[PDB]
């Protein structure tokens, strides 16, 4: 139901990257502000921003004209990168709670907006308005918790996750400054929402899963794909290291192998140390591409090295944080396979607020011979009450006197149903309403080793002419420690 | 080819953003000649100048992400970029605690759960050029002295 933009089904390399270094997977969905070195801003100095109002009305007006003249109906306008510009359109801004969540949409994905609303018990007025997606009535609530009755709730929804926002109007100083090369533009926002915790409808593979694999050949194949419609020769033909600089942390062989099938190498004569298409090979058509890999797939492997990255940097409880457990978890509790314990320490808050998705499982003969009277005189013994001992049903009253038993056990030399799956339920609306009003809120909030052992190194180097000095150097930092002496155990392992 | 367009939040002192909003809402090009940037080449400082008098600026790291949505019939959004950048006017400095909104406020020291700085790994860099360059080396891990 969700149409991303033609760059983003098409998996164009700026909106989509071929591989993310660590340098890369640190700021992932944190992008530097990059200094250019050709272009307007490059050159060292004040540079004036320049208004765009005259643009965002142009740019309406002759959407608005394009869309009139194609019959009126709703169209679809984002086929191109310079459509995805901020330069245009109406912009929302969209804050996360969490710092790094689960799935995250790529540049050139679209999301839809929500209302979810539960009527009141019998009359009810109408759905409150709201300025921005289209309303749905529901009974059976999408998030963990249960929408009250008369409360609209607003939500994210698309094909990686579901999540509830809340729209706050924008502060009273802040403006949005769009830079490319050539200079400074500026807008206005008036509507930013907060998004709470996301609900992810998308399974993250594991590291050194057959999914991630999968993936990582389709993603290859498919780009080596599109360069071969990229060639312009008729036999069309590739060069190997444009793969190379794509896809540098692959190793050759299993370029090769992608190439093996679809393509051969030419050594001499014409069309020499390139990779020719072969003959009877029918490149696949542009949908057929779309059907290799979807964007959400990419998406979901993003998250999955950029946690590994992040995992490895910090050298069980940090592993369950991790995405494609968390999201199995989820996905597992939705389809009602197992529960999971909404406090934590997958919660990504840190405090009681926002819930954990991690799994947890949804789990004598002589008393028939006390000839009803002795059990009546028991019954009395034990404090039953004297209904139970009045109604004196022979087999009703054994039974009471063998649920009260008496139980004893040692050595020497009860709900497990209803309860458990009540508990949780109240748990998971309790933690989404106390989520739904910290966040809505418009109340200002006032600023407020094991061993216990360093590390020191002495050393011997060599002066100019001769010496030979030697330097003592502690290191009283157990980060740096760890990460230090963790090298040198491997190194010592190494030979 | 395509470059992802870099937008960021520029954050005035109140009565300069009055005075840039109206400008901006206004629409004419005078407010081009009254609104200049200026980056310096330490990356994180810079001179916001508005109606040509100099405003001291800090480039910090927000603590959440924000993406702008793009939409034509208000009904499906697009994303069109990530923001993690404010230029506020008047390293540890160099990253905001709070968040945009009301709702987040000391986000970074409340509702976020503990995380790492990935700094040490650069260190670490750094102390693995001089043991290679030396000739001996002598680990000892030690008590308190």
């Amino acid at each position: 139901i969700i149409q991303h933009s033609i760059p983003a089904v098409e998996l164009r390399q700026p909106f989509f990257p071929t591989h993310m270094g660590p340098i890369k997977l640190r700021q992932f969905h944190r992008p530097p502000l990059k200094k250019y070195s050709f272009g307007a801003l490059s050159q060292p100095g004040p540079h004036s921003v320049q208004p765009l109002l005259k643009h965002i009305k142009k740019k309406a007006k002759m959407r608005e004209q394009e869309r009139q003249a194609s019959g009126g109906g709703e169209m679809f306008f984002m086929r191109t990168p310079q459509d995805l510009t901020g330069k245009d359109g109406d912009l929302i801004l969209a804050e996360y709670s969490e710092e790094n969540g689960p799935l995250m949409m790529q540049v050139g994905m679209a999301t839809k907006i929500k209302n979810y609303y539960k009527r009141k018990p019998g009359k009810d007025p109408g759905a409150p308005d709201c300025k921005y997606g289209e309303t749905v009535y529901c009974h059976t609530s999408p998030f963990l918790g249960s929408l009250h009755p008369g409360q609209l709730l607003q939500a994210f929804e698309n094909n990686l996750f579901r999540a509830p926002i809340y729209l706050h109007k924008m502060p009273e100083t802040d403006f949005l400054i769009i830079r490319t090369r050539q200079g400074y533009y500026i807008r206005e926002l008036v509507d930013i929402f907060v998004v709470g915790q996301q609900c992810p409808l998308f399974e993250v593979p594991g590291p050194n899963s057959k999914r991630a694999n999968t993936h990582i050949r389709d993603f290859l194949q498919v780009f080596i794909y599109r360069l071969f419609w990229k060639s312009k020769d008729r036999p069309r033909r590739i060069r190997m290291e444009d793969i190379k600089k794509a896809f540098p942390s692959h190793s050759e062989s299993s370029i090769r192998k992608r190439l093996k099938l679809c393509a051969d190498f030419k050594r001499t004569g014409m069309d020499s140390n390139w990779w020719v298409l072969k003959s009877d090979f029918r490149l696949p058509t542009e949908e057929e591409i779309r059907a290799m890999v979807s964007p959400e797939q990419c998406c979901a492997y993003y998250s999955m090295i950029a946690a590994e990255q992040r995992l490895k940097d910090a050298g069980d409880d940090e592993v369950r944080t991790a995405p494609w457990n968390t999201t199995r978890a989820f996905i597992a509790a939705m389809k009602g396979k197992c529960l999971l314990e909404v406090t934590g320490v997958a919660d990504p808050t840190g405090c009681g607020e926002g819930f954990s998705y991690v799994k947890i499982p949804n789990k004598d003969a002589d008393l028939r011979r006390l000839s009803l009277k002795n059990a009546k005189q028991l019954l009395r013994k034990f404090g039953v009450p004297e209904e139970e001992i009045k109604k004196l049903s022979r087999w009703e009253v054994i039974d009471v006197v063998r649920t009260m038993s008496t139980e004893q056990a040692r050595s020497g030399e009860r709900f497990s149903v209803a309860e458990h799956q009540e508990r949780y339920k109240e748990e998971c609306q309790r933690i989404f309403d106390l989520q739904n009003k910290v966040l809505s809120s418009t109340e200002v909030l006032s600023t407020d080793s094991a061993t216990g052992r360093c590390l020191k190194i002495y050393r011997t180097f060599r002066d100019e002419e001769g010496k030979e000095y030697v330097r003592c150097e502690t290191v009283r930092k157990p980060a740096v420690i760890d990460a230090y002496v963790r090298i040198r155990t491997t190194k010592d392992e190494e030979f | 080819p395509h470059e992802l367009e870099s937008q960021f939040i520029l954050r005035l002192p109140p009565e300069y953003a009055s005075t840039v909003r109206r400008a901006v809402q206004s629409g004419h090009v005078n407010l081009k000649d009254r609104l200049t940037i200026e980056l310096h080449p330490d990356g994180r400082h810079g001179i916001v100048r508005v109606d040509r008098v100099p405003l001291a600026s800090k480039l910090v790291d927000l603590p959440c992400v924000m993406e702008s949505l793009k939409t034509i019939d208000k009904k499906t959004f697009y994303k069109t970029a990530d923001i993690c950048q404010m230029l506020v006017s008047t390293e540890k400095k160099f990253i905001w605690n709070h968040g945009i909104t009301l709702p987040l406020k000391n986000v970074r020291k409340r509702r976020f759960r503990k995380t790492a700085k990935k700094d040490v790994e650069k260190e670490v860099k750094r102390l693995l050029s001089t043991d290679a360059e030396a000739v001996s080396t002598r680990w000892e891990i030690i008590a308190e002295d």
